[PDB]
């Protein structure tokens, strides 16, 4: 009966716990957010658009100057970008045309690329021969690659298709930790700000707390209905906010391990691409199949703003370090700015 | 089978052994840090367009 | 280029020549014409990849044109969640092993790997990603179905079919029941290959479903049809 | 004496004729309009998806009708402002010329696209084909005078009759004759193409029936769009040909081979063709 | 990296001359290239530059005409065909490489050398010699007839160092950018028109010629030089 018993444990357990964390609860954010002064609307014009990429444009990243653009396209190519000029400072020829996440190393020397091949591909950005040569190839995951971050010059952690993320050493090559207990593939990461945890989205209508350090869930988030396919931190890093396709964001907290605020509208039917928070963190932006971004005052869960100008699915979307600009790529091979 | 029950019965064990404040707490520290960095966040605040770097 | 420093004037042309270079390259890959070859469990894909870990590719050449052909088939994640990727294609390649009518699938003894095959068909033809490409199908092994077929009646497969138990009578049973799950009947076209054995028949084949697809679409973005 | 154009007697009726010439003329003019401005905003926005040279047709018909009005005015009376008479003309043969170059250029795009399976060199044929044109239609821009009772009738004084059928039977033969031969081998070609794949793929059986039908009911209309095209040229682009071979043979044997009335039908037959352009060239249903 | 020059010798006036520089260990199609010569006794002097993919091409209008620049980019190899060789030509021409994209050093690497013996902005360097001892901080002033600030930020000023018998290096780029391969004791410091390198601990592989130059505009003028001797 060893079993049974063991099934039968665990949903105990988890009766407990949702009972000791519903007792936790005791108004509604929107109860504690009744009486701010709104945000108002928020009207963004396209400072510059980028153009280059001949295919879908599915990945991009900031560069912490606020300056430096990378960005990942089908026709195997990965564009690095100024700007402010609109400058195309290197244009890097991919192994795989396939690639499905991009990553921008925090100190700038590195940029890394991933995808269908299941590989990880780390390029040196300042070498002394005057080229972009692939300094290292991280191999070991088992499905295909969707997402990469960059801990440190040295470190990168990346999610796969095969229900598991990997923390590795590039200079070795190989991994130095694995983190397992995802039941279906893991679509997005995010990183802590400070990087001693990170936080992952799968297709099982999960997301899970990491710390880097020790290799071990710490805690697990239910809520959605549909499979996730963005997550991003609240700027405090006491927060996060997933975004799935049953067309609706959320805000958890970590601290009373409970969600917070639901943003969805009757008007909006398809899912969520990208998610993505503001300086401050007061403005949530969500990129939609819909082919347009939605700004949410996220504190009073309505949508203060819509960024329309995509002929097509809004597939990436970021907001710089210094919190000027929006950058939003979309499957019509055009990056735009925002102000 | 059994032993992935027992790594699962365990993951939810120590789910359960952490202690998390209330509610009203996290809201009101999100909202007291939404406050505190008002004026710091360019697209919440316009600042004017000499100052822009996106002209 | 008056208010630009000298520095910025070189990393302008740089940019330029950037752009150059991508052209060149992007118009360079316009001409490849992309196979995404399809599948299921021992359908005999092996054999066809050999006629001409992740995504496995294969580049070739037949009459000055040449073909890329993706093989998907080490990937056992989600489906719904890559093949969006493949949104553009020329043509899908679907393999069939007709001798699949009588055997069971290796993990469910009762559920048959024919029906298991026709559902995997019946979902890649009415996705929404390839409402317009058109499926170059290929039925392997028919000379394992002629042989195995003067033994074992098909009604264990269909048990609704009422006809002669011979090959060239089952083999369009078959190739119909296989070509009526297409719902577009009129957006998107089905090419049936009874393949096995010869010279260069299954690359020849290919390169013309390959040209009429190419001609279909030149004229339906050239103003006819 | 000499030829009127857009102008008679009209002694047989009064009070009708002009009543149906303006009727016919404003429907035309009407429904032109309407088609190629809707025809131009339906491409605006089939640029965006699929980005031939089916613009500057719609250009040009629209430039053809513009001059419509004028000749409706000249056939409400029997007199001719004695400066327009020197553009008129020029910009409706102009435009015509511009037409019927431009659907020999589509047929050959369509052609070379079916048949192989540069954007500036796109520019510059379209300006090769409009300066051709109006280097081709000056020969009607400071000819046609203004002479008394052959009652001021704007008519055309050759200088040369060797300066005369010179002019015309190289402008019939480079504006009439090579254009439809262009879209008739053009569209010939792509049929044959469509037909060679299409008995390639019937040899090894990649047809079954009740797709082998299809196939057929399909290679049926392909058939009927493209023979409607290639008829099309020569039914609604014939009588003007004609009729200008006409008037060069009466102008130096002197018979009434002219019906007086023939000229202005011809002429709005000829303005038709700027309203079924539209609609043949243009089947996004 | 390496460049190799070659192609010079003693040369009759009024005669011709061509210059060869070879690459090996770069992507030489991607860096613009300049020729810099100096005078046996002077200091540096911008001759020509052409751009990366040919297509700008620049001299100092005292070479202008009788000098041509051109690139191998196959056979990875810079030609200087000069004409019309005055007795004023008597150099050393170095080969040095240039790439411009944003954040680039495009000073950094200089040739080796040409000896050739025949038969607009001024930057100034007050003192021409500095009397030091080692261990004890050492500053280096130059000074600009116009502001090199531009208005996107950038002043375009670049600090270079020659050593007895050896290439110059690049020190320093954009008046505040320590150049890859220098210690942390050289640093650059001033503003729009008066700027100043300060070294913190000399050492003896530190005595030398230093020059200023500017890249606002073309010609790119260099600093007549100040000698660290001890
Ligand atoms: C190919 C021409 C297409 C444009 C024609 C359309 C409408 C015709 C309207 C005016 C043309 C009048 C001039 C033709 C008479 C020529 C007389 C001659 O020389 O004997």
């Amino acid at each position: 009966s060893e079993l049974d018993q063991l099934r039968q444990e665990a949903e105990q357990l988890k009766n407990q716990i949702r009972d000791a964390r519903k007792a936790c609860a005791d108004a509604t954010l929107s109860q504690i957010t009744n009486n701010i002064d709104p945000v108002g609307r928020i009207q963004m014009r396209t400072r510059r658009t980028l153009r280059g990429h001949l295919a879908k444009i599915y990945a991009m990243h900031w560069g912490t100057d606020s300056r430096l653009l990378v960005s990942a396209s089908q026709d195997g190519k990965l564009i690095i970008w100024d700007s402010y000029t609109t400058n195309k400072v290197h244009a890097i020829p991919l192994r795989s045309s396939w690639v499905m996440t991009c990553a921008y190393a925090p100190s700038g020397n590195y940029v890394a690329c991933g995808g269908l091949d299941n590989i990880c591909s780390i390029y040196n950005l300042k070498t002394r021969e005057g080229n972009v040569r692939v300094s290292r190839e991280l191999a070991g995951h088992t499905g295909y690659l969707s997402c990469c971050r960059f801990l440190d010059d040295n470190q990168i952690v990346t999610s796969s298709g095969d229900t598991t993320c990997a923390l590795w050493d590039i200079e070795t090559g190989q991994q130095t930790t694995t983190f397992t207990g995802h039941t279906g593939d893991v679509m997005s990461l995010s990183l802590a700000p400070d990087t001693r945890l990170f936080v992952s989205g799968a297709c099982d209508a999960s997301a899970k707390l990491w710390d880097v350090r020790e290799g071990m869930c710490r805690q697990t988030f239910t809520g959605h209905e549909s499979d996730i396919n963005a997550i991003c931190f609240f700027p405090n890093g006491n927060a996060f906010a997933t975004g799935s396709d049953d067309a609706t964001c959320r805000l958890f907290d970590l601290r009373a391990d409970q969600e917070l605020m639901t943003y969805s509208h009757d008007n909006i039917i398809c899912g969520i691409t990208s998610v993505s928070f503001s300086k401050s963190g007061r403005l949530l932006l969500a990129g939609y199949d819909d082919f347009n971004c939605n700004v949410w005052d996220a504190l009073k869960a309505d949508r203060a703003g819509v960024l329309a100008g995509h002929d097509n699915r809004v597939s990436c979307l970021g907001v710089t370090d210094d919190g000027m600009a929006v950058a939003t790529g979309s499957w019509d091979s055009f990056l735009k700015i925002w102000n | 089978s059994i032993a992935q029950a027992r790594k699962l019965v365990e993951q939810l064990k120590m789910e359960a052994n952490i202690d998390r404040i209330k509610v009203s707490k996290a809201a009101a520290d999100l909202m007291a840090y939404c406050e505190a960095h008002a004026k710091e966040d360019p697209l919440l605040t316009p600042v004017p367009a000499s100052e822009n770097p996106f002209r | 280029g008056c208010t630009l420093s000298a520095e910025d004037k070189a990393a302008v042309e740089r940019s330029k020549m950037i752009d150059r270079n991508l052209r060149e390259d992007g118009e360079k890959a316009a001409r490849e014409v992309k196979l995404l070859l399809l599948g299921a469990g021992e359908s005999g894909k092996s054999t066809i990849v050999k006629q001409m870990t992740g995504i496995v590719e294969t580049h070739f050449t037949f009459k000055d044109l040449h073909f890329k052909m993706f093989d998907v088939g080490g990937q056992r994640s989600e489906r719904k969640k890559w093949i969006h990727c493949f949104e553009g294609v020329t043509a899908i390649i679907f393999c069939v092993a007709l001798s699949d009518y009588d055997l069971v699938l290796a993990e469910d003894e009762e559920m048959n790997r024919m029906h298991e095959s026709m559902k995997l068909f019946d979902s890649i033809c009415n996705n929404k990603w390839f409402t317009d490409t058109s499926i170059i199908l290929f039925l392997n092994k028919k000379d394992l179905f002629e042989e195995k077929i003067k033994k074992s009646p098909l009604t264990i497969c269909y048990p609704e079919y009422a006809g002669s138990n011979t090959y060239e009578e089952a083999a369009a049973y078959i190739q119909c029941q296989f070509e009526d799950l297409n719902k577009r009947k009129d957006t998107k076209e089905i090419y049936t290959h009874f393949t096995c054995a010869t010279d260069t028949k299954n690359v020849q084949f290919v390169f013309d479903a390959v040209t009429d697809v190419i001609i279909k679409n030149n004229l339906k973005d050239c103003g006819l049809f | 004496t000499r030829f009127p154009f857009f102008s008679d007697v009209k002694g047989d009726h009064r009070l009708v004729l002009a009543a149906v010439e303006t009727t016919v003329l404003v429907l035309i003019f009407a429904v032109s309009l309407l088609g190629n401005v809707c025809a131009l905003v339906l491409v605006a926005r089939r640029r965006r998806r699929g980005a031939c040279l089916v613009l500057n047709l719609f250009c040009a018909d629209l430039l053809f009708i513009s001059a419509i009005p004028l000749v409706l005015a000249v056939r409400w009376t029997e007199a001719w402002g004695p400066v327009a008479c020197h553009l008129l003309f020029y910009v409706m043969t102009l435009s015509g010329s511009v037409t019927i170059l431009t659907l020999a250029a589509v047929s050959l795009e369509r052609m070379v696209c079916i048949v192989h399976l540069g954007r500036r060199a796109r520019a510059v044929l379209l300006a090769l084909i409009w300066g051709y044109s109006a280097v081709a239609a000056l020969p009607l821009c400071v000819f046609f005078r203004v002479v008394p009772q052959r009652i001021s009738i704007c008519t055309l004084i050759w200088p040369t009759i060797p300066g005369e059928i010179s002019w015309d039977v190289s402008f019939v033969t480079l504006n009439f004759l090579v254009p439809g031969l262009v879209i008739v081998i053009s569209y010939s070609k792509i049929l044959q193409i469509t037909k060679a794949s299409r008995k390639r793929l019937t040899v090894s059986l990649a047809y079954s029936e009740s797709h082998q039908i299809r196939v057929s009911q399909q290679d049926f209309r392909l058939f009927r769009t493209l023979f409607l095209l290639m008829v099309s040229f020569f039914i609604m682009w014939s009588p003007i040909i004609i009729t200008i071979l006409l008037i060069l043979i009466q102008n130096f044997k002197q018979d009434l081979v002219i019906w007086p009335s023939l000229f202005f039908w011809v002429v709005a037959f000829t303005f038709a063709n700027s309203a079924l352009n539209p609609i043949l060239y243009n089947m996004t249903l | 990296v390496q460049l190799v020059e070659s192609g010079g010798g003693l040369v009759q006036p009024g005669g011709s001359r061509k210059l060869s520089c070879s690459a090996s260990g770069f992507a030489f199609s991607s860096f613009g290239m300049h020729w810099v010569r100096q005078a046996p006794e002077k200091g540096l002097e911008w001759v020509a530059y052409i751009s990366s993919g040919s297509g700008t091409i620049y001299y100092a209008d005292t070479v202008k005409g009788r000098f041509t620049i051109s690139r191998d980019d196959p056979k990875n190899t810079l030609f200087l065909q000069m004409t019309s060789l005055r007795s004023e030509d008597t150099a050393m021409y170095y080969c040095v490489r240039s790439i411009y994209y944003y954040g680039s050093s495009p000073f950094d690497f200089w040739g080796q050398g040409t000896t050739l013996t025949v038969s607009d902005i001024v930057m100034t360097q007050a003192t021409s010699s500095v009397p030091v001892t080692p261990g004890e901080s050492v500053s280096i002033s130059c000074r600009s007839s116009k502001s090199l600030l531009h208005s996107n930020g950038n002043t375009y000023l670049y600090w270079f160092l020659q050593r007895p018998g050896q290439s110059p290096q690049l020190l320093i780029y954009r008046m505040s950018n320590l150049a890859s391969g220098v210690p942390d004791r050289f640093s650059g410091s001033g503003s729009g028109t008066a700027f100043t390198l300060t070294i913190s601990r000399l050492e003896a592989e530190d005595v030398g010629v230093y020059y200023c130059m500017q890249h606002l505009e073309y010609p790119l003028t260099f600093g007549a030089g100040t000698k660290l001797e001890l």
